[PDB]
RNA sequence: GUUUGACCUCAAAUCAGGUAGGAGUACCCGCUGAAUAUCAAUAAGCGGAGGAAAAGAAACCAACCGGGAUUGCCUUAGUAACGCGAGUGAAGCGGCAAAAGCUCAAAUUUGAAAUCUGGUACCUUCGGUGCCCGAGUUGUAAUUUGGAGAGGG
RNA sequence: GUUCUUUGUAAAGUGCCUUCGAAGAGUCGAGUUGUUUGGAUGCAGCUCUAAGUGGGUGGUUCCAUCUAAAGCUAA
RNA sequence: AUGGUGAA
């Protein structure tokens, strides 16, 4: 059914080129077109409705909200008394707790 | 099992090489609009002697028109184009006109590199960088063309 | 009664006071479609161009007394962050806070009490807590967003109680301020500090 | 340009490779309902040179006619009727077969600000041309309707029933000739 | 895995061996005073360029995890165990050395050597790999306060100062993943990014 | 990657900006349509517009020393032609009324998608500007519609 | 008439020289079946389906006239 | 004949 197509005309490859119409001037010059949107921006920073970039990170660049309107520790000390310290044996039914220091340092 | 015009697709360019030719092509992106138009206003308020610039080529009717004047030296297409009709004859008009071809999975894919949501071809006729862009050609060819 | 799930979900309450109050967070969802877009564009450009709550402060306390309310938990969490997946510009800007307020009360020496203990040096002005200066050995996100309110209230409060450069290398009407005053002490390594003379 | 390459192909109805384009294109529509919203055409050229442009304003609908008012015109009178805020402008054939014949039609919305403002495409938007199918104004309603010049049309140059009114009407002037 | 990993890999290795080797080959001739064959018979430092003081100055370091493609010589191996940085003493002439061949491997005030210390808080303690935190100054002292240091504030002040605790507590002593930060670290990597007889930088 | 992204397709929202039915109907356009030739492309029925509608600038009329958008009137003419029977029945030329030509598909802007819809703040508000959003490359602007036309000097 | 603006190496036209120079396919057409015409034309279901110095309309070797298969436009 | 009305 699919049987194989020759491929009797691309079996050569095309010497010349088939177009026309030699290169256009604006190939090798700078584009009107980025010269023309160039003015319209000169002419647009001239009536002062655009801002260059520059002064643009320039502009990138605190207030009283209210005014006036109508509408404890448990004696854990480092350096506690020896009674508020719990005894070892309490501590097993404890599982923060007064300790005792020698001071702040220790 | 289908006409030999068809299925030309689904034999297409290895994952290395193919990503090969995205890296160089992703050199070559176009000035996006927001780029562009930062540029422009740059200059414009510099103004209140250039290099010709280089980006991809990817519009269809754009590419034809390159392709057939033997300008484009490697072209991309599309393999997943709804209207099949506007790929079909791509390849045998560049192999028609010597110009060499790569067939690449992913029109989505295709135009995220050209900051466009789908492109069906992109083409490159001029470089920066030629020895890489002769050396991906050879490339593609040896992988692609005598091999399928 | 509606159910707090139920609430919320349209969005136990009073439904006379919850449903009127259903009136930019959702809308930032949509940068996290943006920036992914832009990625899979694989041009940073357009990344970077998009890239480029003082309405709740109000009704959740109308006059800057009602701040005292809250203002215990706000200066617990600050100070407790101050030591500390949060950002490291994050517990900067907490340490500031906190160093700000802390050199508005030294200038009006506004302190009545003051208690060392395990927890931390407890403090009044209001009552306030501070850890260590020690290594701290949970769900930070809600930490986060108290965090981030605290902060926010606590500029507005700043500002208004402030209404009303080499040594960061480095760093009458109570018996507190009529005592020790003109007292110039110098402490050692544990007003001069010999610290500086590293 | 292309779009001659795809006139090109689109001659060769009979090729092989548009049997098949042809064969897959009917089967995946059959799946679909009778009218329904096309995404983009599927002849470019054929839409291009029929006027449609791909800008804001314009609808493309593929809509399932049976087999054997020609069917083109009742493609467009349906199209029409389902698609009421919008103008049928021109149509074109896109598939067959033993059962059904598809065509392609595209529309243009007349209160899309974009149409308005096209100075190229806002004559649409007068009311005079409201339903043009309905009145066969379009190119396959004109071809129907006998609209030609020669002697070929002599009949039906423009109207069938209006020459018929012309030559049973009794003339009479003020002063009889 | 394919094939350019490696090759990158070897690549990248035998640049930097051959950078090395020209370093190691420099330092070895200027350590005998014949500046007749080298470029620069002086030492420099970069921060802007300058002249490197014999005065054995101390500044912390950082790691840079990389060249990446470099794989680590066995020089730069053992001088990062030695020194553990692999994880990711004193500017002395004997250790100028040695840490320019790590110098592309690596890279203050009193305000940031503080909170550094008093953050980190490493204290080797016995299980036995223990290093925790800063638990207790009373560690300090029983651990090494024997050397004259009672709490960690004194191997703070000593590590500011030209003491012996800087020497001694050597023996006692964008990070995300998804879309929203990718654009972070490609930021960043422009902040991310070598000649032999060039200036060590900093 | 025992993952994360590009699209394409398909659904939904008391979403934002829009349009459609129907009425009237003398005239207009299309479909259908009776009481093998005749009443007849009539009567009736259905659908679609306006102040007019349709048509309109020839793959025209003519066989001349040629005329040159469409439309209406007189004339052509009760002629040619047909059903050669009762009967049906044109059209060019000629004179008059009024006259206007144009727009796409088609060959590269590629030295710059230069195009356009919508949101936002202003002003001189049937619209214009700065910014953003989206459509567009499976083609949006200018350049050409055979009277040729296009790149250059 | 009155008054402010233009501009931007911006857009067109005239004569000459030079290099190029696209054209609506299930469409035309034939066949058959229903339909209209006083016209034998046209309309309409369907098998097939055309070419580019090509195609359509008319007569004694052909000569005369246009370029259909898109659309807009007051009187 | 055309279009409708009610009626098993």
């Amino acid at each position: 059914p699919y049987e194989p197509l020759i491929d009797w005309f691309t079996r050569h490859e095309e010497v010349m080129p088939l177009t026309a119409v030699p290169e256009p001037k604006r190939r090798f010059v700078p584009s009107k077109n980025e010269a023309k949107r160039v003015m319209k921006i000169v002419r647009a920073i001239r009536e002062g409705r655009i801002i260059p970039p520059k002064k643009l990170k320039e502009m990138k660049e605190q207030y009283d909200l209210w005014g006036d309107s109508t509408e404890p520790t448990n004696e854990e000390s480092y350096n506690p008394p020896e009674e508020y310290l719990l005894s070892p044996e309490e501590k097993e039914a404890w599982e923060f707790i007064p300790q005792k220091y020698s001071a702040l340092r220790k | 099992k289908v006409p030999p015009t068809i299925a030309q697709f689904q034999y297409t360019l290895d994952r290395n090489t193919a990503a090969e030719t995205f890296k160089l092509f992703n050199k070559y992106r176009p000035e996006t609009a927001a780029e562009k138009k930062e540029r422009l206003t740059k200059e414009a308020a510099a103004v209140a002697a250039s290099p010709k610039p280089y980006a991809v080529k990817y519009g269809l009717n754009h590419v034809v028109a390159l392709i057939e004047n033997k300008k484009a030296k490697l072209v991309l297409i599309a393999n997943d184009v709804d209207p099949i009709e506007l790929v079909v004859f791509l390849p045998a008009l560049c192999k028609k006109m010597g110009v060499p071809y790569a067939i690449v999975k992913g029109k989505a894919r295709l135009g995220t590199l050209v900051n466009q949501k789908t492109s069906a071809v992109a083409a490159l006729t001029e470089v920066r960088d030629e020895a890489a862009l002769a050396k991906l050609v050879s490339t593609i060819d040896a992988n692609f063309a005598d091999k399928y | 009664f509606i159910t707090r799930s139920q609430a919320v979900r349209k969005l136990f309450y009073y439904a006379k006071d919850i449903q009127y109050l259903m009136h930019k967070f959702r809308e930032h969802k949509t940068f996290a479609r943006k920036l992914t877009r832009a990625l899979g564009r694989g041009e940073v450009s357009s990344a970077k161009r998009l890239e480029e709550l003082d309405h709740i402060i109000k009704e959740r306390y109308p006059s800057f007394p009602d701040a005292i309310r809250d203002i215990d938990d706000a200066l617990n969490m600050l100070f407790l962050f101050s030591n500390l997946q949060v950002s490291s510009k994050i517990i900067n800007d907490a340490q500031k806070i906190c160093n700000q307020w802390l050199a508005y009360v030294a200038k009006e020496r506004l302190v009545r009490k003051v208690f060392v203990s395990i927890k931390g040096v407890y403090y009044q002005a209001v009552r306030w807590l501070v850890p260590f200066k020690f290594p701290e050995n949970v769900d930070f996100r809600i930490m986060l967003t108290f965090l981030e309110f605290y902060s926010t209230l606590l500029h507005f409060v700043l500002y208004k109680l402030y209404t009303d450069l080499k040594k960061d290398k480095i760093i009458y009407d109570s018996p507190v301020a009529s005592l020790f005053s003109a007292f110039v002490f110098y402490v050692s390594r544990e007003v001069i500090s010999e610290a500086a003379m590293d | 340009g292309a779009y001659k390459y795809l006139e090109e192909l689109q001659r060769k109805k009979q090729s092989d490779v548009l049997r098949f384009l042809q064969r897959v294109r009917v089967w995946e529509y059959r799946q679909k309902n009778v009218i329904h919203r096309a995404a983009r055409p599927t002849r470019p050229d054929k839409a291009r040179r029929l006027g449609y442009k791909a800008k804001q304003g314009f609808v493309i609908y593929r809509v399932r006619v049976r087999r054997g008012r020609s069917l083109r015109a009742t493609a467009e009178e349906r199209v029409g009727r389902r698609a009421a805020n919008l103008r049928v402008l021109n149509s074109y054939w896109v598939n067959q077969d033993s059962t059904y014949k598809y065509f392609e039609v595209i529309l243009v919305d007349p209160q899309h600000k974009a149409i308005r403002r096209d100075a190229r495409y806002n004559w649409i938007c007068d009311p005079v041309h409201k339903h043009r199918e309905a009145r066969g104004l379009t190119a396959t309603g004109k071809k129907s309707r006998g609209i030609n010049k020669g002697h070929k049309f002599n009949n039906t140059k423009a109207g069938r029933r209006k020459t018929w009114k012309r030559q049973n009407t009794l003339s009479l002037w003020r002063y009889r000739k | 895995v394919r094939a350019e990993s490696i090759v990158a890999k070897t690549l990248a290795t035998s640049r930097e061996k051959e950078r090395i080797k020209r370093v190691s080959i420099l330092e070895d001739k200027k350590a005998k005073n014949e500046t007749q064959h080298i470029a620069s018979g002086k030492d420099f430092i970069l921060k802007e360029k300058t002249t490197y003081d014999g005065k054995p100055a101390l500044l912390f370091i950082v790691r840079v995890r990389g060249p990446l493609a470099v794989n680590i010589p066995n020089k730069a191996f053992k001088i990062l165990s030695l020194l553990r940085l692999v994880e990711t003493v004193k500017l002395t002439k004997n250790v100028y050395p040695l840490l320019k061949v790590i110098a592309p491997y690596v890279v203050p005030s009193l305000s940031s050597i503080r909170s550094l210390i008093q953050k980190r808080g490493r204290i080797i303690y016995k299980a036995e790999p223990h290093e925790i935190v800063l638990n207790d100054n009373n560690i300090v002292e029983e651990q090494l306060g024997d050397h004259g240091i009672i709490c960690v504030e004194d191997i703070i002040h000593e590590i500011a100062t030209m003491g012996e605790s800087f020497s001694v507590c050597n023996f006692f002593l964008v990070s995300g993943f998804g879309s929203l930060n990718r654009l972070r670290k490609i930021k960043q990597r422009e902040a991310e990014s070598n000649a032999a007889t060039a200036p060590v930088i900093e």
